C-alpha cells in the first residue's frame, strides 16, 4: 500500500472531460484528496474527502469514488487548466501519510488522432536468402510520441529491434516504423508474433502467425 | 601469623586479574588495608571507589538538559574492565548497583583467600 | 596457477580511507597486455567496476567516482594498492581483486579472467541516526505494575541510557549486542508511584568512551489513578453497530478536568486528547470516531487531566466495549455465458457468479449434486465494501451444449437463502 | 551510470534451454563477455569475445551476437547451473568498462504450466438491474504469480478492479481470479473489454465485445 | 488570513545537518484538530511528506527516514522546526510547509489545506582533494619547445608546487585565486631538454602553513628525437581500408630498439606500448588493431624507446594517414503482402522493403510515376550494421488486388542499380 | 657623515615595514648593515635570507619521496609575509628565484630611500 500509483500523463483538447485516477489498497478504508500544482507556484487544494469540494474551486472539478481507486474529473478542460494533479491517502492502519505519482493534465492543439499499424511477415523469397524480417508500419499519429513493444508468444523480444524516431508528414501527423530481424529457424518455431504500439495512452496490436497465414 | 602476607597477597592478585589493574598501581590497596579488615570486602569496595576513580566512568551531562559525554577517565583501564565485565548482552547498570556488583564480585575474591590458605 | 590473495582493513569508520592489498603470484605486469583492477560488489547486488591498471602508467578509473579513488602499482614487489577515501555506509561490500587482458589495441577492453577471493568490507554508521523509544503495553499505568521502555536503533549501538527530563544525572544504562542489523535494550523501571510522570529519552553510542547520538524523541509516560473525582464513558448510538453508522464516543464528570483522554485496549498508538466544555453543569468532551468499520474494535475507556499537573490522570473509567461487524446479506446468483460459441473448441466454460454475501461458507453444486467433474470453484473474493464473491465455471462438451439442461444451485445457511439459477447458452 | 540492462529473473524447468540477452548501445563496436557467479563463491568466466568459450567450461554453454545485444544459451540447463549471469562491456569510447545488471536463472522442481484465462461478459439480465461485472478466471498454472491488468479500448482502467492472491488448489498447481464492476452505461459505451494475466513474462488476453452480445 | 512562512539556510554541505523554520500567523496550534508539517518536492518529480506534529505532542516520520528527521513545536512563539541530519545530494529541492487539519477523530489522517512557499534547499556535490594534473598539448614534446602542466583541483586550493620524481627538492611554487571553489596553476617548463623527462607530480595545501594534501596521478613526459636511429612505420593492409578487415600497423627499425610507441596524431586516450622481437633482418614490433571503425580514421605516428633511460624517444616516423571509408552496397528488394487473407476488409496494404543500402538516396515509385494514390514512403532507420532501410506501403481498393497489378521500382542512384518487383498476395 | 644615520635608518625603516621585520630584528641588522655595507644590496640580500632562515619559509620532505611538509618557519612572521607578498596570483617562486626578487626589492627599496633624502 506504500505505492499510490497514477498516470504518468494524460492530454486532452479542449472541451472534453479529463479523467484522473488513483489507485491503491490503502484508499478503501482512509479518505483521500486531490491537489494542483501549477508549475512554479504552491500546490491548492482542490476536493478534501472522496467527494467534497472547497467553496473557491469552480464547478469544474467534482471526484468520485469506486472500491480501491478514487478519480477526478476535470470537465471542459481550458487552457488555464495545464498543471500536475496530486493524491493523498494515508496508510491502512491510520498513519503516515502518501502522496502519489501525479499526472500532468496537458491540453492538446490539434485533435488527437490515433495510429494505424499494418503487421507483415517476412515473405516467402526472405527464407532463400537465410534472412526474415518483420516490418511495423505506424502512420497517422498526433502527437509524436510511441513506443513499439515487440512480443513472441506474449514473452518481451529486445534481441534486433530497430526503431525509427517519428518524422512529420504532409498532414502534420507523425509517422514511424520499427524492424525486427530474425533467423529463419526462429520464424518457425514460435506461434506467432506481435507489434505492439503505445501511444500517450493506447495499446494497438497487430498479429501474425507464421503456421496460419504464409 | 603467615596467613597476613597471604591474605594480601591473594587480593592484590585477585584485583589485578579481575579487573585488569595496572601492575604498578595494585599495591596502593596494601596502605589502605591491615590483617583484620581484608575480611570484610566492602572496604576493599570503598578503597577502589574512592581511589581508582571509577565515578568518572559513567557517562556524565555538562548542564541540565544537555547532550552526554563519557566521563573524564574513559580511557582508564578500569573503565574497560567494568564496560567488558558488567555490560554486554541482558545486563542493565544504574548508578546505585555498581557499588553493589563491585562488593558481590570483591566477595568471592575475599572468600578466594580463605578458602585457600588453611 | 595464477592466485590473487587480497588483504587489508576490514572495519573502517564513516570518513576515513580504506586501503585495500592485492598480491598476485603467477604473472608479472611487465608483460604485455595484463592488467590488474578491482570490482566491488554490495551484499546480493550487481558488481560494478572500480578501477584498472595495465602493463602501463596509465590508470582508468569509475568515471563517477574518479574523484575519490587511487589505484598504485609495485612491479619489483607484485602488490596493486587501492584506496577509497570517503567511504559511507552504502560502500559496504565483497572487494575483489582480478587478473585482466586487453581483447586487441585500439581500444581498452578487458575481460577479467582469473578472480580472486571475496574480500569483506564494513562500515561502522557513525553517531547520527537517532534511536527509537517505545513502550509496551500503553503509556499510561496503573500505580502498581512496572514498565519496559524499549530503545531500538538501526545503526548497531553497542550501549543505550536513559534519561529522564527534570533530573540531573542518568537513571538507567544497559548494553545490548549488536544483532546483523538491529540492537535493543528493556530498561525496566521499577514498581511505578506518583513520581515517575515525565518526558523520558534514551541516546545511543557504540562504546561508553564515544561521542552519543541524537536524542530520541520524548516519550509521555502518565500515571494514573492520583485524582479523587471519577470520569463515566458512554457511546451516543447503541455499542452493536453496522459498520457504516456515525459513531460519537462521550466522556462526562464532574470536576474540573481540562482534558480527557480516550483508549482503545490492545493498541500502543498514543491516546486522544481533547479539551473540555461545560455543558448542563457538566465537563465533557466529545469524541466523533466518523464512519467506523471492523477496525475501530475493542474497549474504550476514559481519562481525566488537570493542567496544574501535566502527567497525572483520573482514575480509569468503566469499560464500553464496543462491536463492529457488517450484516448477512445472502447471496444474489447471476447467470454468465461465453456468447460466442466458436464451433472451433470441444468444450464450452458454463458458470455461475455470487455477488454479494458476508457470511463465509457458499456452496454450489450443479444439477443438484451431479456432474461432479469437470466443475472448479474459486476462493471467495473479499470485495473493498466487506461482502465475498464467488465463482464456480463447468466445462462441458461442445456436442453436450444443446438438449442438456445445465443449472447451479447455491446455499448460505447463515441466511437461509437456496437459489437456483439455469445457465441457458446464448 | 551502466547502459546495459538484463532480464530481472529468469526461471526454467529442467532439460529446457534458458536464453540470456543483455543490451545496450554499446555491445556495436565493442566486444563482451559473460560471467557465473555461484552463491557466495567468486564468478568466473565462460564466454569472451562473443563467440569463443574457455577450454574447461561445459559444452552446453554457447553465445552469439545480434546487433546490439547477446545472447548466452544454456542447453540442456541441469540442476547445478543456479547462479547470476553478468555481461561487461566497453562504453562507447572504449576506455571504461561496465557490468550489467545480471539475471538469475533458477530450475523448477515441478514442470511450467501455461494459465487458461477464460473471461465471461456481464449477463444480458444484468444490464436489467443496472449493475455489469466483468468475470475474469485464471486456472492451472505453477507457479503462483500473476498480475491481472484489465484495459479498456487498449487504454489501462484500474478503477474498479477487484484481485485475490493466488491460492492452493486441489491439484497442485494454483489458481485465481478477478472482478471488473462497471456502470452499465460505461459497459456499453467502449467497443473491446480485454482481461490480460502476465505469468513468469509470458502474457495472455482474451477479449469480448459489447456489440457481439450486450 | 492564514499564512506560512518559512525560512532558513539554503545552502548545506553534504553530511551535516539542516534547520528549516515555520512562523506561521493566523492560528493556534493550540486549538483541537490542527497540525503543522513538512513536504519536500525534488525538482521535476512528485511530492513526499516529512514529518508532522499535531495539537497534542504527537509526531510522525516518513518511514523510510525515521532515522534522520525530528521536529520540534513551540507554542508561545509560533515556531516549528525541522533538523533534517544528513543532506546527501539527492535530497535538494523545495520544502513546504503545510496546515494539517484531521478528518474525525477515528484515524490520525490529514488533508493539507494552507500551504507555504517554499525554500530552494541545494546540497554541495562533494570536493576532490586529489589535485588533477593535465599537460597540453601532449605527453610527447620536442627537443625544443616550452611546455605548459596544469595543475587543477577543485577544493579551493590557493597554492600547489610540482615535484619531479627522483629529486628531493621542489621544481617550483605556485600559487591561484579559489575562484567559486576552483583553482588552477599553469607551471610553465622552459626551453626542455634531455634532462626534462621524468614523473612530475603536483600537490596542493590551503596556505603555506597548512598540510599538503595527497600526491596526484603522476603523469610522464617524453622526450624524443634524444637517439640516432630512425624508424618506420608501414601497414600490412593497404592504406586505404574499407570497414572491417583488421589493420595491423608494423613499426621497423635498424638499431637495437626494445619498445615502440604509437601516437594518434589527434587528442587521443594513451600511447601504446610494445616489446620488439628480433626478426629477419630487423627489430619489430606489430600493433594488431582489430576491427577497424570510422574512430580508428587520422595520422599515426611511431616512436622508438630504449630502457637504458624509458622516458627517452627516437625521432617521429614518418606520418601514415589511416582513411576509413563505407563502400556503398546494392539495395535488395524484397515484396511483403498483406498475408494469404484480408477478406472483409475494403482496402488492403501492399509493399516493398528496400534492404541494405549504404549511399542515402533510394526513391522508390510505383508503377513508374502512376499510382500516387496514397503512396508513402517511410523514413529510413539506420540499421546498427551501418546500412539503412526503408519501406513503402501501397493502400489499395481490396477487389483491384485480384486484377489490379501493382509493381514496384527502386533508383539507387550511386550504386547504379534500377530493380523492380512484381508483389501480389496469393 | 651626516647622512650616514640618516641612511641606516631609512634602509631598516624599509626592511622592516616591506617583511614585517621583529623589532629585536632591526637592532640585529644594525649590528651588521652598519654604514660599511649599505652601498650594496646583495650583502643585506645574503644577509636578511640567512639571518631570518627564509630559506627554511619553502616546504621540504623526509625521504626522497614522501609528502611535502611546511618548514620550520610555520608561524614566524616573515615566512607569511613573503607568501602574501609574491606567490599572489599567478606569480612562481623556485629556490633560485626567491633571492631574486628579494633582490629586486630590497634594491628598489634602498635607491628609493637614499635619493628621497637626497
Ligand atoms: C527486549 O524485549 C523485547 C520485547 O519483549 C524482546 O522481543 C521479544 O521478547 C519476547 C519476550 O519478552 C520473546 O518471546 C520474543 O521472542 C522476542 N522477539 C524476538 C524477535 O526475539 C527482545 O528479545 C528483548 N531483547 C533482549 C536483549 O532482552
Ligand atoms: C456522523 O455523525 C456525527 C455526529 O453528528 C457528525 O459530526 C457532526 O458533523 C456535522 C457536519 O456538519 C458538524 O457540524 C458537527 O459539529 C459534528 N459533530 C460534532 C460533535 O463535532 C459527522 O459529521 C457525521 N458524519 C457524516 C459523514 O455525516
Ligand atoms: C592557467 O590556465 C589557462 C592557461 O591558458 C588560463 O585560462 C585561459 O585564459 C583565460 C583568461 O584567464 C581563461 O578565462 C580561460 O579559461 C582560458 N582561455 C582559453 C582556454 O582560451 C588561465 O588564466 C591560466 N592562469 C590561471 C591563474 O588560471
Ligand atoms: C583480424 O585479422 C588479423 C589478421 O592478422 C588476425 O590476426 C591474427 O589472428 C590469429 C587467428 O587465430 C591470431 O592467432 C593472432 O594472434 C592474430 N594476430 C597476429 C599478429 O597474428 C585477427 O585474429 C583477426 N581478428 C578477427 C576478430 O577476425
Ligand atoms: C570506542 O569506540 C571508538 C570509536 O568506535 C574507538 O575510537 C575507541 O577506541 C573505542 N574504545 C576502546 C577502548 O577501544
Ligand atoms: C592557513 O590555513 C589553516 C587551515 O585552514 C588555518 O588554520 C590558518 O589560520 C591559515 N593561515 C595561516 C597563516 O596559517
Amino acid at each position: 500500500s506504500y505505492d499510490l500509483t497514477q498516470p504518468p500523463s494524460v492530454s486532452v483538447s479542449p472541451g472534453q472531460t479529463a479523467r484522473i485516477t488513483c489507485s491503491g489498497d490503502s484508499l478503501a478504508r482512509q479518505f483521500a484528496s486531490w491537489y494542483q500544482q501549477k508549475p512554479g507556484q504552491s500546490p491548492v487544494l482542490l476536493i478534501y474527502k472522496n467527494i467534497e469540494r472547497l467553496s473557491a474551486i469552480p464547478e469544474r472539478f467534482s471526484g468520485s469514488t469506486s472500491g480501491t481507486s478514487v478519480t477526478l474529473t476535470i470537465s471542459g478542460v481550458q487552457a488555464e487548466d495545464e498543471a500536475d494533479y496530486f493524491c493523498q491517502s494515508a496508510d491502512d492502519s491510520g498513519s503516515y501519510s502518501l502522496f502519489g505519482t501525479g499526472t500532468r493534465v496537458s491540453v492538446l492543439g490539434q485533435p488527437k488522432a490515433n495510429p494505424t499499424v499494418t503487421l507483415f511477415p517476412p515473405s516467402s523469397e526472405e527464407l532463400q536468402a537465410n534472412k526474415a524480417t518483420l516490418v511495423c508500419l505506424i502512420s497517422d499519429f498526433y502527437p509524436g510520441a510511441v513506443t513499439v513493444a515487440w512480443k513472441a508468444d506474449g514473452s518481451p523480444v529486445k534481441a534486433g529491434v530497430e526503431t525509427t524516431k517519428p518524422s512529420k508528414q504532409s498532414n502534420n501527423k507523425y509517422a514511424a516504423s520499427s524492424y525486427l530481424s530474425l533467423t529463419p529457424e526462429q520464424w518457425k518455431s514460435h506461434r506467432s508474433y506481435s507489434c505492439q504500439v503505445t501511444h500517450e495512452g493506447s495499446t494497438v496490436e497487430k498479429t501474425v502467425a507464421p503456421t496460419e497465414c504464409s | 601469623a603467615a596467613r597476613i602476607p597471604a591474605a594480601i597477597d591473594a587480593v592484590i592478585e585477585g584485583i589485578k586479574s579481575k579487573f585488569s589493574i595496572d601492575t604498578l598501581g595494585g599495591e596502593a590497596l596494601k596502605s589502605v588495608i591491615d590483617g583484620t579488615n581484608y575480611y570484610d570486602a566492602s572496604y576493599i569496595t570503598t578503597a577502589i571507589y574512592n581511589k581508582f576513580q571509577v565515578s568518572s566512568c559513567l557517562p556524565s551531562v555538562p548542564f541540565l538538559g544537555g547532550p552526554p559525554v563519557p566521563g573524564a577517565g574513559a580511557n582508564k583501564p578500569i573503565c574497560s574492565a567494568v564496560d567488558k565485565l558488567y555490560l554486554g548482552s541482558g545486563n542493565f547498570l544504574d548508578k546505585s548497583s555498581l557499588p553493589g556488583s563491585i562488593q558481590k564480585d570483591v566477595a568471592k575474591i575475599v572468600a578466594g583467600a580463605e578458602q585457600a590458605a588453611k | 596457477q595464477i592466485t590473487l590473495k587480497e588483504s587489508g582493513p576490514t572495519l573502517v569508520e564513516r570518513t576515513q580511507t580504506l586501503t585495500l592489498t592485492c598480491t598476485f603470484s603467477g604473472f608479472s605486469l611487465t608483460t604485455d597486455g595484463l592488467g590488474v583492477g578491482w570490482i566491488r560488489q554490495p551484499p546480493g547486488k550487481a558488481l560494478e567496476w572500480l578501477a584498472l591498471i595495465y602493463y602501463d602508467d596509465v590508470r582508468r578509473y569509475r568515471p563517477s567516482l574518479k574523484s575519490r579513488l587511487t589505484i598504485t602499482k609495485d612491479t619489483s614487489k607484485n602488490r596493486v594498492v587501492l584506496t577509497v577515501t570517503d567511504m559511507d555506509p552504502v560502500d559496504a561490500g565483497t572487494y575483489f581483486c582480478v587478473h585482466a587482458s586487453l581483447f586487441n589495441l585500439g581500444s581498452r577492453n578487458v575481460y577479467f579472467r582469473y578472480w580472486g577471493q571475496g574480500t569483506l568490507v564494513s562500515v561502522s554508521s557513525g553517531v547520527s541516526k537517532k534511536p527509537s523509544l517505545s513502550v509496551q503495553p500503553g503509556p499510561i499505568v496503573a500505580p502498581e505494575e512496572t514498565l519496559t521502555l524499549q530503545c531500538g536503533s538501526d545503526a548497531g549501538y553497542n550501549r543505550f541510557v536513559l534519561y529522564k527530563d527534570g533530573e540531573r544525572d542518568f537513571l538507567q544504562l544497559a548494553g545490548a549486542q549488536p544483532q546483523a542489523g538491529l540492537s535493543q535494550a528493556n530498561f525496566t523501571l521499577g514498581p511505578v508511584s506518583r513520581s515517575y510522570g515525565g518526558q523520558y529519552r534514551c541516546y545511543g553510542a557504540h562504546n561508553l568512551s564515544s561521542e552519543w547520538s541524537a536524542p530520541s524523541d520524548p516519550l509521555d509516560i502518565l500515571i494514573a489513578g492520583q485524582f479523587y473525582d471519577r470520569v463515566s464513558l458512554s457511546v451516543q448510538p447503541g455499542p452493536t453497530v453496522a459498520s457504516g453508522e456515525n459513531v460519537t464516543l462521550l466522556c462526562q464528570s464532574q470536576g474540573w478536568m481540562q482534558t480527557f483522554l480516550l483508549t482503545k485496549e490492545g493498541a500502543a498508538d498514543d491516546p486522544w486528547r481533547l479539551r473540555s466544555t461545560y455543558q448542563s453543569q457538566k465537563y465533557q468532551a466529545e469524541f466523533p470516531m466518523g464512519p467506523v468499520t471492523s477496525a475501530h474494535a475493542g474497549t474504550y475507556r476514559c481519562y481525566g487531566s488537570q493542567s496544574s499537573k501535566p502527567y497525572l490522570l483520573t482514575h480509569p473509567s468503566d469499560p464500553l466495549e464496543l462491536v463492529v461487524s457488517a450484516s448477512t446479506k445472502g447471496p444474489s446468483v447471476f447467470p454468465l455465458a461465453p456468447c460466442s460459441r466458436s464451433t472451433s473448441e470441444s468444450t464450452a466454460a458454463l458458470g455461475c457468479l455470487v455477488k454479494d454475501y458476508f457470511p463465509e461458507p457458499v456452496t454450489v453444486s450443479w444439477n443438484s449434486g451431479a456432474l461432479t467433474s469437470g466443475v472448479h470453484t474459486f476462493p471467495a473474493v473479499l470485495q473493498s465494501s466487506g461482502l465475498y464473491s464467488l465463482s464456480s465455471v463447468v466445462t462441458v462438451p461442445s456436442s453436450s451444449l444443446g438438449t442438456k439442461t445445465y443449472t447451479c444451485n447455491v446455499d448460505h445457511k447463515p441466511s437461509n437463502t437456496k437459489v437456483d439459477k439455469r445457465v441457458e447458452s446464448k
